[PDB]
């Protein structure tokens, strides 16, 4: 999240009105949370799950211009996180189809499952 | 004697019980008979490479997909042979059954398959394109897609990525 | 019994065959029969449902207790859609077409 | 099966291959003590798992009269094999004394083994 506020919201970009909001069930520490308190005038946070069609309608994602699916780079397993990516990525193409999705993939052989989706 | 009946309401079934017409050398099954049964074979006999696969042409077949592990719990696949072996199927109708996955795993559940007439072994993964071709997985009546590893995970939703993962990977 | 069986062996154990044996293999089995080019191939088109009930248990003693039928087969417009849902069931008035599947429990002969 | 055992003591074992060591010499000692002429001796069957009697096995290959069977005090098949209508004793042990969440659950196999050898 720092380095991506730090590259999206930087000073020298020109003026763009969009607002970022941050959907995650679990909840921030205390760093987490004074980070989006320094920038709380365009960035929201929301405690919910992707998986969940009911937190999908909570962040108006019918109306978004794109979703931004996050790996964690530090993982046991790569494969069972690209999987968890890829079924949310399913998840939300379910729910919105038409919405542009750009993720991030751990392992090469595993972005391949992204043909498998018609949308 | 009582009588098993299917219907929209429980009214309509009391109709059933006040109605009067004035008004209106060789072991080919088991001890009990009831399945077929074979002599036990090793699992070295059952085990197909993908080339052998390939050889042998399998038609109006089951393909069970398996995602297991050395140390996952154990399904008890013989509740799924044992309905597809039993005695009232002729021999000639009864399907193959090959069962795509682990070799640990199929190893810790061959124990209690291995009495069975047709059943065979491909030592892959139910992700990998090639072992779905080898076993023609377009010609078989029916692909079972079953996931051994049932454990807890953080997120409950996140359990079935690899049956899902698999069905979209079979239906593209 | 197999219950007992199995719990005491831990096992399934083969045994020869006996006539009492060969007179418990006969069964029903669950099946799945078309109506394209079988016996009942004449009623499916357009026929009712009561009918061929009554047909298939009078003369093949088949007791038949649903339909699987083509998702788009109500539609007008064709289509490639291979899809079949469950009808339960089904009353003596229901229409049959000849592109469905008749669920049946059929007799063990040999 | 071939061999005959008609008064002697039956030892159902429920052990693995890393739980703590009952210390079965202790049992052994007392049923081998010079005081018992050489044709009273009971025979010793320790039914069980063959990994924990091989921890143990160096304790006890110094007595006369026992015996290994390397199943499952559980299966039918194991009690039949030695015996178990004619035995003078069976000693139903539970090894894995490890801790639980529930201790009432700890005495499970033991209970279920009680029963199984009664019914």
């Amino acid at each position: 999240v720092s380095n991506f506020l730090k590259d999206f919201l930087h000073k020298d970009r020109d003026d763009v009105n969009v607002e970022i909001v941050f959907l995650h069930n679990i909840s921030p520490n205390l760093e987490l949370e004074a980070l989006f308190k320094r920038h709380f005038t365009q960035v929201e946070f929301y405690q919910g799950s992707v998986l969940n069609p009911h937190d999908l309608a909570r962040v108006k994602i019918e109306s978004a211009d794109a979703c931004l699916i996050l790996a964690n780079k530090y993982c046991a397993d790569p494969d069972a996180e690209d999987a968890s990516n890829i079924m949310r990525v399913i998840s939300i193409k379910n729910y919105h189809p038409k919405i542009r999705i750009i993720t991030q993939m751990l392992q090469y052989h595993n972005k391949a499952h992204l043909l498998n989706i018609p949308s | 004697t009582l009588g098993f009946f299917i219907a929209s309401d429980a009214k309509e079934v009391k109709r059933a019980f006040f109605y009067c017409k004035a008004c209106h050398n060789v072991k080919k099954y088991d001890s009990t008979g009831m399945f077929h049964w074979c002599a036990p074979k090793e699992i070295e006999k059952v085990i197909l490479t993908r080339s052998e696969a390939a050889m042998t042409v399998l038609s109006g077949h089951v393909v069970v997909c398996i995602f297991g592990d050395v140390s996952s719990a154990l399904i008890g696949l013989r509740n799924l042979v044992m309905p597809l072996r039993a005695s009232n199927f002729h021999y000639h109708e009864l399907k193959h059954i090959v069962f795509v996955g682990s070799i640990e795993y199929l190893k810790r559940e061959w124990e209690t398959l291995h009495n069975f007439p047709k059943v065979s072994i491909l030592p892959g993964t139910p992700l990998s394109r090639a072992d779905l071709r080898a076993v023609n997985i377009n010609l078989c009546d029916m692909c079972v897609i079953l996931s051994a590893n049932q454990n807890n995970i953080d997120d409950t939703s996140l359990q079935d990525k690899e049956c899902i993962l698999a069905s979209l990977n079979i239906k593209s | 019994e197999l219950e007992a069986l199995i719990a005491e062996e831990n096992a399934l154990r083969g045994g020869y065959s006996t006539p009492q044996t060969l007179a418990n293999r006969d069964r029903c089995r669950v099946a799945q029969l078309a109506l394209l080019d079988g016996p009942f191939a004449d009623l499916g088109d357009g026929g009712c449902y009561g009918d061929l009930f009554c047909k298939a248990l009078k003369t093949y003693n088949m007791l038949c207790f649903g339909i699987y039928r083509l998702r788009d087969a109500h539609l007008s417009t064709p289509s490639q859609c291979t899809k079949r849902y469950v009808i339960t069931n089904p009353p003596y008035e229901f229409e049959l077409v000849p592109t469905d599947l008749i669920f049946c429990l059929m007799q063990f002969d040999s």
